[PDB]
């Protein structure tokens, strides 16, 4: 659950 | 929560100067650090990403360095477009910003011209008295304004605001308003604003006597 | 150009709700994660929320968790922020911000690239009110230069505009940022420095416009 992972 | 701390908070420089701004993270963020430029009334613009990679529109006089907790933004030769506030941002764990470093235009010391304005008769009819003190066209920004009513130092009943640095002469101006009830205003005689500043050899007091 | 245009800002009473939107153009909106970021007057920049490109994952700042919800309509290139139980501390400029777009997927962590210009939300119980305009009258209280102005007091909401002599006087004018008084109303001053020899003969009028109350005031300022 990484909010800074690739969101695109 | 990662705290980002920038230094200095304000930097004065001239066109052509080499400028360095630092940013410190409260714990390691590897290279996940970005730098943004922000001008008054305008949205931030991304300058550097992944700590040291310039975005393609950014002129190469900008550079960034660092990894872990200590980062720097350098401008090798400052240009007029570069006067702005610069923010760092970590994006390792959520997103948090430094408090900003303002890069302002350096100029010679200019003492403020100081003016005091008594409350208008129109306002006194409404039951309130605003007394205004103007510090006009001064540099540097650091100035101290103290309100004194029959020599009694005032606290808690004044508010201040300051202009952005003037695009033409690089000075600041400041307005302070003392607000009293009409009843309190009529209990005292001498209303004074006392100003201290690097351009003033001694504090300047502008005053009036109520009813004169 | 990558463009983000926020809308929906305005005055909201404490405890009530407000929805902001952001219209995107110049890029494939459905392929980008998106953020909201705000700046409260007197505070620094503060991240608010992120939403994945497809609307699956959503994360929020602790300060808005349980009160704000982010969503998007990719078919209309629009990002939303639903705010509820609003409080004075939520007064801020709200920015729509695109997550960093990397078509090569090079890096392990993601920040932000392009920001919109923002929309302003004011959380307040105050009612729309036009300003009173009082003279800051020139007197002996700087050699060849005198200062005069107008005090624009007790209005809501922002902004007001001030001009001098219907735009004929611009040199030497300083119009100050407004301050928020403890009453919930705003106050600002506009001043101008002029030749002191002109005080007897040249008319100086400040023109105050407060669009939310349909107020226009012209005040002649005399010594």
């Amino acid at each position: 659950p990484d909010p800074n992972a690739n969101p695109n | 929560d990662i705290q980002m701390t920038q230094s200095p908070s304000t930097l004065s420089a001239s066109v052509g100067d080499r400028v360095t701004i630092t940013c410190r993270a409260s714990q390691s963020i590897s290279r996940w650090l970005a730098w943004f430029q922000k001008k008054p009334g305008k949205a931030p613009k991304l300058l550097i990403y992944t700590a040291s990679n310039l975005e393609s529109g950014v002129p190469s006089r900008f550079s960034g360095s660092g990894s872990g907790t200590e980062f720097t933004l350098t401008i090798s030769s400052l240009q007029p477009d570069d006067f702005a506030t610069y923010y760092c941002q970590q994006y390792y764990n959520y997103w948090t910003f430094g408090q900003g470093t303002k890069v302002e235009v350096k100029r010679t010391v200019a003492a403020p011209s100081v003016f005091i304005f008594p409350p208008s008769d129109e306002q006194l009819k409404s039951g309130t008295a605003s007394v205004v003190c103007l510090l006009n066209n001064f540099y540097p920004r650091e100035a101290k304004v103290q309100w004194k009513v029959d020599n009694a130092l005032q606290s808690g009943n004044s508010q201040e605001s300051v202009t952005e640095q003037d695009s033409k002469d690089s000075t600041y101006s400041l307005s302070s308003t003392l607000t009293l009830s009409k009843a309190d205003y009529e209990k005292h005689k001498v209303y004074a604003c006392e100003v201290t500043h690097q351009g003033l050899s001694s504090p300047v007091t502008k005053s009036f006597n109520r009813g004169e | 150009q990558v463009q983000l245009v926020e809308s929906g800002g305005g005055v909201v009473q404490p405890g009530r709700s407000l929805r902001l939107s952001c219209a995107a153009s110049g890029f494939t909106f459905s392929n980008s994660g998106m953020h909201w970021v705000r700046q409260v007057p007197g505070k620094g920049l503060e991240w608010v929320a992120i939403i994945w490109y497809d609307g699956s994952n959503k994360y929020y700042a602790d300060s808005v968790k349980g009160r704000f919800s982010v969503s998007r309509d990719n078919s209309e290139n629009t990002l939303y922020l639903q705010m509820s139980n609003l409080r004075a501390e939520d007064t801020a400029v709200y920015y729509c911000v695109r997550a960093y777009f990397d078509s090569e997927n090079l890096y392990d962590k993601y920040g932000m690239d392009v920001w919109g210009q923002g929309t302003t939300v004011t959380v307040s119980s105050a009612s729309t009110k036009g300003p009173s305009v009082f003279p800051l009258a020139p007197s002996s209280k700087s050699g060849g230069t005198a200062a005069l102005g107008c005090l624009v007091k007790d209005y809501f909401p922002e902004p007001v505009t001030v001009s001098w002599n219907s735009g004929a006087l611009t040199s030497g004018v300083h119009t100050f940022p407004a301050v928020l008084q403890s009453s919930g109303l705003y106050s600002l001053s506009s001043v101008v420095t002029v030749p002191s020899s002109s005080l007897g003969t040249q008319t100086y009028i400040c023109n105050v416009n407060h669009k939310p109350s349909n107020t226009k005031v012209d005040k002649k300022v005399e010594p």
